[PDB]
């Protein structure tokens, strides 16, 4: 009843080939988060008590 | 952050540095874009090219098997784009129906879609193309691969990271920064038995270029072999418009208008439609010469 | 049908509840299956060291 | 018979008829791997193939196997020599054995 | 990085290992496996001395 | 000799000096108007095959 929170990814996270004394490179990730909430249906039927 | 971890990022990059890794497997593999210099070789090196758009049946089926046939070379397997979908569904007879009833299929468990052309298992995923090429057809048991142990990671909180390049350097230090760092590690190896096994697949027609050159004893003379059909004898130091004539006089008789040459005696570029091969087996030194493909761009 | 912060009535909606409501944090639905290499897959994997 | 232009004229009609008319059978088929280019690439008069009909390997065979016009068929790397590029008949005419 | 003989750090790039990286022997993965003949395939074997 | 296509055996030929017999795949045609004397030097199918 709360709702859920989703982090979607989007990052272009990248990795190199490397020689035996190369100098490794640095990456970083990317995220939005989206949100779900709920909501209601509802209807209402009458009769007499006959 | 790393006592907070949140959305769970760092278990997140763990597993998207891996899809990273995969990644760049395949561009290392095929297009060859940034691959270590122990890897031999890479399929856009093949001098063999076939165009599908007005009709992929004709293109895979026909125009491009025969070229490998003709060089006794098997087709087991093909690697294909996502964007050919819609020119292999537009293949058509001059009716308006279509060529292939034989169709592809989804995957619970991959991100690829996988079925069958002309009998032979093939794939199609999002990354396969680069520039002009949009697929690989061939021979894929001659290529292996293997990997040394598991994916590798290390945490550390004490090491000096460069932020710039060792030409111009930009240095931090964690500890002082209060920063952490991980570091991740993997290994493979590649080989390609005979990179002429493959056919690169594209949309339209194009001409292919060759650099040709006769480093070497330099006395003798070579043959050519153009779609299978052999020149004549050419000496070492023969002119560009020798060489020009040699091919045109081959006798599918491809014309003075799509053949081109340049360069020096001994060191020449080629263009042509068509597969390109030589035979130095008459040179002073039969070899030192030889043929390779141009990356043109 | 009412506003938020309406005079009488106390909805979920209104600002006085704000913070006693964050949704739970769940997995990533809508990224796909993680991409293997497609070259792995065709070619033959071999032991190595 | 030539198999050129069109091999399923080549194979099911004209080839056929030359077996049927002496009173002999057609059970296998022979092709070279060169025939398979030439199998593919017969159409109708407006571009359709007439084969669907199509081969596969096998997980410890050189060769390729399926049914052709029902006909189990062999494809392989060096059964043409000269003009000849493959082989169809009643191969149970054969017979063979080896010593120890 | 750095060249092949550094003065300063030792790699398995460097000369003075040369025979100390001896790779294993393996299986010939590019032949496929012995081939039978196509016409014992198609042909009737018969018990023969 | 006409190469772009046309090939060795592809093609052979018997009689006189001038009304020849041809045989070829494909379509034969023959260019008589640099024979001067010819004004109805013709071409013949004979038969396919």
């Amino acid at each position: 009843a709360t709702g859920i929170v989703i982090p979607h990814w989007t990052g272009d996270v990248s990795a190199q080939w490397i020689g035996e004394g190369d100098m490794k490179p640095i990456t970083k990730g990317n995220m939005t988060k989206r949100d779900v909430h709920p909501a209601k249906i509802a209807t209402i039927f009458v009769a007499s008590a006959e | 952050t790393v006592r907070a971890n949140p959305a769970n990022y760092l278990g997140t990059m763990r597993t998207k540095v891996a899809t990273a890794i995969a990644m760049a497997f395949d561009n290392a593999a095929l297009h060859g874009t940034n691959a270590p210099s122990a890897f031999q070789g890479y399929l856009d090196q093949s001098n063999k090219t076939q165009s599908i758009s007005p009709n992929a049946y004709q293109g895979l089926g026909v125009s491009g098997l025969t070229k490998l046939v003709t060089d006794g070379k098997k087709w087991t397997h093909t690697l294909l784009d996502d964007t050919v979908e819609p020119v292999l569904n537009g293949s058509v007879d001059a009716n308006g129906r279509p060529l292939f009833v034989e169709s592809t299929y989804e995957s619970l468990t991959t991100p690829f879609r996988e079925g069958r052309i002309l009998g032979r298992p093939t794939i199609l995923s999002d990354h396969v193309a680069e520039g002009d090429v949009v697929g690989y057809a061939g021979d894929f048991s001659q290529i292996i691969w293997g990997q040394v142990g598991g994916l590798s990671f290390d945490v550390t909180d004490q090491a000096t990271l460069n932020l710039g390049s060792q030409e111009s350097p930009n240095f931090v230090s964690l500890w002082q920064h209060n920063l952490v760092a991980v570091r991740v590690e993997a290994e493979y190896g590649l080989l390609i038995n005979d990179v002429n096994a493959f056919v690169k697949l594209t949309f339209d027609p194009v001409l292919t270029t060759y650099a040709l050159d006769l480093d070497g004893a330099s006395a003798g003379n070579f043959t050519l072999s153009l779609d299978g059909k052999t020149s004549a004898n050419i000496a070492y130091n023969a002119s560009t418009a020798t060489v020009k004539s040699a091919i045109v006089a081959i006798d599918d008789g491809v014309s003075a208008d799509d053949v081109t040459v340049t360069g020096s005696a001994g060191d020449y570029t080629i263009t042509v439609p068509g597969t390109l091969t030589a035979d130095f087996s008459g040179l002073t030194d039969g070899e030192g010469a030889s043929i390779s493909v141009v990356s043109v761009g | 049908g009412f506003s938020a912060d309406h005079s009488q009535i106390a909805q979920t909606k209104d600002t006085m509840f704000t913070g006693y409501l964050d949704p739970v944090q769940a997995k990533d639905y809508f990224a796909e299956a993680e991409k293997t290499s497609i070259v792995q897959r065709v070619a033959q994997k071999i032991p190595m060291g």
